[PDB]
RNA sequence: CCGCACCUCGGAGAGGUA
């Protein structure tokens, strides 16, 4: 009787089960109260109760096992983790803990954890003895993540243009610079779909912080993966906590030799949240940015790196420019000198309804020879030297007319010769 | 982090009353005095905090001396032997840090020390203004008659003292009498400097 | 083990050994401030 | 000085001339507390024990 | 029993030693705690422990011996230096202290210094009587540091072009002005390799500040020397502290008649860090720079000079221009009128994959007759007069075609006449 | 705690005990 399985069932089936068990009227009771009552009734018979969740250690020492479907929102009905077990098993924030639980006794408000059975969806013996992420030797992007579908679909044109302009690999740290109303949503959805289709082994993560609830419920019902979000109706502390939980889970997965790909579309929103929640230091920089406000997002961005011992962490954030606020401009100018990949989008091309409106001239990738072969690099260099003299709109039209003739870029490369 | 004292040292300061260092010195001296008055047979306890986020720690110190006088605050040279006897006599700072004891009632004497140091800073400002407008013979009223020293009064939160060696050997002063004297230097007396006046 | 063996020697003699620590010396000084032990 | 009360109102730190007037137990008498009652005037906010 | 020797050992050998000694489980423990427990158990027997590190005197009076492997960062295993020991030997920040240490006893948290054995890689008797760096008479560069190796590798072309454009000597103070994506990393690596090969007596120090971790791990595993780095994940205060530690160590080494060379590609980043960590004064100049923000980097830059009594302090830094931020432009314009050597690089030539893309016309060296002979100066003047009429790309092509004819510059100069 | 935004410690009465 897992907690997640009981939380995923609809309210109707829960009310039906509660009426069959013979409890009080559950129609006017909350779903969480129904779950609590049915867990008490099931434990009264003598059966054991099991649960799971990601650990969220508080400042006082203890922590809880939050759920992913609620963006790790603080709730009164979760698995309490005593500091004793934390000191015993050396648990940290982000460790996925699964084990036996029990209903709280009189005077308690949370489910107590007795014994942990599975750590990070793996054996506890392999999770206790491990090399920390701070000790992993970083490296440049070595493996290639080919975003091209190859099925000849019209949606694959965006992935083809992306692979021709900025090849992305495992451990890449890129930036998607674009003005508002450029098409970042559809482009990010296409990137997520291509990652889920071509690279299913990669752990795709979408973190939409401080966005509209309609866009959140659209993203959750469109892509095949995990979508942890935090709308603007929640305070900035919620955003900070969600980002911390996500980066801790990503670090734990990378330590467990997993290829995590994080698509962030709120780096500017996260920086604003950090600048809002930071105490008044007394020194304000140009644009209303605090001195210690850019530390946390810059570290979150730099966390992405390629691991030689195993696994990789790829983070492709999306920047916001020309938003009318000088603070966002200062944030973009500061974060520009940090990454090594910029995917610019042109508003002039977007106004002509030419999607995708990708600035091919200003795009590029540093050390691209480590992700492409010699002949592929030579062909890309020749294509750039031929395209550069033409204008942005003309270059995009030429590229679309050339890619529309065939399905794969290999045929275009063979015909160019 | 102790946000309570941080907000105070950040807000109340910068108004020519707290120079961001004398305020911390007064606060640590007040905490030391509170810890001294807290214990019964344990005197001469100090504390040093010179950081905003960094909290204060109470490290009770002993007086390095080769004798046994004041057995409550005296230590031997064998404790300095760990430093190869580098701790010369006359300087007393070394010991293990102990548990700090903070309380809201300790702010009573802390506020008194703070306002006393603010009055001392205002006295220093009056001294600076006097130096800016010096060059004339002044008159002052004596307050007390101590050994080899007297006092002067100019009611603008100011004060002055005259050394007895510089005065006439026959003339003895009394409170309420006006004294004519030109000041020439201010030596850094303990707990605030004082304007020294000389007649000879 | 007993306090008498430590009180038989002065604090200077006890501080002349690396076996004693800073916390132990502070505790000995706090115990001797009450004039109960470690009085030479 | 009216400036010190402004500082006392700026921070939550207590600062006043505190005199002890607590209710103590007379000499000789003893016992075990079996009941405690608290009556508060209208308008005044109640405390934790009350 | 040395601190650095036990610190350089891998985790496996330390865990094995701890298990053989019969202590608590060392698998779920940090390396520092393992080393601490091993040192405690070894000191309980009665043996002596030794350590080393550069001294860092705090404001309160005490000091710490920071380790080189941690890039001079505050760690739990730092060696506590009491103020009495500083008063006995008149120690200062930067003085390397290699001597007997002891583990922290009951109530202590840092290793204590019992007896100092070596000061600045020399006897303390020679260090107690020394001439300060401020007393050394400054002079122009006299000893020539020929970057050209003479072996004939294709990497030596950059050093040859640098020597023919702007010769560098002991104590030279120059700036490599280059826009982003100009090829500064490869040029700096080539300079470091040439210095290591030709002049192995010159202490090479590659100081990285606010750089990428991939570039850091690439630099560390490529050059043969000491590499002190501080990625952007650290705040500006840590950057300033690392820069101060490095410059103090360099000054203390130069005071011992040593040839120290610092390759810091962070002058603009260091200026930004100083402007960020400086308290607000209410007076902001053009570009968002404080009136006193540039004083510290100006003095750091001007500290480089040639010493006649012995030793030299060479600082070759790379600058950034055309970065889209006017602050960097103001910083470059202020730092241009301070030094006496400017190495400008062209982005137009760099886009054509023509290396080295060095602006030969704008380059030059003040008082270059003290590092080159009369005939060499005449040949350089003739080369300048021949190159000046041609365009930048044309001059680069001419130089490449001329250097491809021979292996060394001497044969080229002999055949030109 | 004064203003957010980068060009060259007492008196009366009632009851009781010896």
């Amino acid at each position: 009787m897992n907690l997640t399985e009981l939380k995923n069932t609809p309210v109707s089936e829960l009310i039906t089960l509660g009426e069959n068990m013979g409890l009080e009227n559950l129609a006017r009771m909350r779903k969480q109260d129904i779950i609590f009552a049915i867990l008490k009734q099931h434990a009264k018979s003598g059966e054991d109760i099991f649960g799971d969740g990601v650990l969220e250690i508080l400042q006082d020492g203890f922590g809880f096992l939050r759920s992913a479907d609620s963006s790790y929102l603080a709730g009164p009905d979760d698995i309490y983790v005593s500091p004793s077990q934390i000191r015993r098993f050396n648990l940290r924030t982000g460790d996925t803990i699964s084990g036996k639980i029990r209903p709280p006794k009189e005077g308690e408000r949370y489910f107590a954890l007795l014994k942990v059975n599975e750590v990070n969806f793996d054996k506890p013996e392999n999770a206790r003895n491990k090399i920390l992420f701070e000790n992993l030797t970083p490296l440049h992007a070595n493996s290639r993540l080919r975003m091209e579908r190859g099925n000849g679909s019209t949606e694959d044109l965006t992935a083809r243009v992306l692979d021709l302009a900025s090849p992305i690999g495992r451990g890449q740290r890129g930036l998607i610079v674009a003005p508002p109303k450029a098409g970042k949503t559809m482009l990010l959805q296409n990137i997520a779909q291509s990652i889920a289709y071509n690279h299913p082994d990669c752990v795709l993560m979408v973190l939409l912080i401080d966005e509209r609830p309609e866009e959140v419920t659209e993203m959750q019902r469109l892509v095949k993966g995990e979508v942890v979000a935090s709308t603007f109706d929640e305070p900035a502390s919620r955003h900070v906590q969600v980002a911390e939980m996500v980066i801790e889970k990503a670090k734990r997965l990378v330590e467990h030799k997993k290829d995590v790909i994080i698509l962030l579309d709120s780096i500017t929103r996260l920086a604003r949240a950090y600048n809002t929640v930071v105490p008044a230091s007394g020194k304000v920089l140009t644009g209303g940015v605090d001195a210690n406000a850019l530390h946390r997002p810059k570290r979150f961005f730099g966390a992405a790196r390629n691991v030689e011992e195993g696994g990789s962490l790829t983070i492709i954030a999306t920047a916001l420019i020309d938003t009318g606020s000088k603070m966002d401009e200062v944030i973009y100018e500061e974060f520009k000198g940090t990454g090594n990949m910029e995917l610019h989008l042109s508003r002039k091309i977007a106004e002509k309804r030419v999607f995708p409106a990708i600035d091919y001239n200003r795009s590029g990738t540093r050390k691209e020879e480590l992700l492409t072969t010699q002949e592929e690099l030579q062909k890309m260099w020749i294509l750039r030297k031929i395209i550069h003299p033409m204008g942005e709109i003309d270059a995009m039209e030429f590229l679309i007319n050339k890619l529309a003739m065939t399905k794969t870029n290999d045929d275009f490369f063979e015909m160019m010769k | 982090m102790n946000k309570e004292i941080l907000a105070v040292v950040e807000a109340v300061s910068n108004e020519k009353a707290l120079p961001r260092e004398k305020i911390f010195e007064a606060l640590e001296s007040a905490l030391a005095t509170a810890t001294k008055k807290k214990y019964e047979q344990e005197i001469d306890v100090r504390v040093q905090i010179d950081r905003k986020s960094g909290d204060f720690d109470t490290f009770r110190r002993w007086l390095v001396v080769d004798e046994v006088t004041q057995p409550t605050k005296e230590i031997t040279l064998e404790a300095a032997r760990y430093e190869d006897e580098s701790l010369n006599l006359g300087d007393y700072v070394e010991d293990q840090i102990e548990s700090v004891t903070f309380d809201r009632i300790t702010t009573q004497t802390a506020k008194q020390v703070i306002v006393q140091k603010v009055r001392e800073a205002e006295r220093a400002m009056v001294v600076d203004q006097f130096r800016e407008h010096e060059g004339e013979i002044i008159t002052g009223v004596v307050k007390k008659v101590n050994r080899d020293n007297i006092s002067l009064d100019l009611g603008n939160n100011a004060e002055a003292v005259i050394l007895r060696e510089d005065m006439l050997p026959r003339e003895n002063f009394r409170p309420g009498d006006r004294v004519r004297g030109v000041l020439y230097s201010v030596r850094p007396e303990a707990r605030g400097a004082q304007l020294f006046v000389t007649r000879s | 083990h007993y306090i008498g063996d430590l009180v038989q020697r002065t604090e200077v003699e006890l501080l002349k050994t690396p076996n004693l620590g800073k916390k132990s010396l502070t505790e000995i000084k706090d115990v001797l401030a009450s004039r109960g032990l470690s009085l030479g | 000085t009216p400036e010190e009360k402004l500082l006392r109102a700026i921070f939550g730190e207590k600062a006043s001339d505190v005199k002890d007037s607590s209710l103590r137990v007379p000499n000789g008498v003893s016992g075990t507390v079996i009941d405690v009652q608290v009556f508060t005037r209208d308008g005044v906010e109640k405390d934790k024990r009350a």
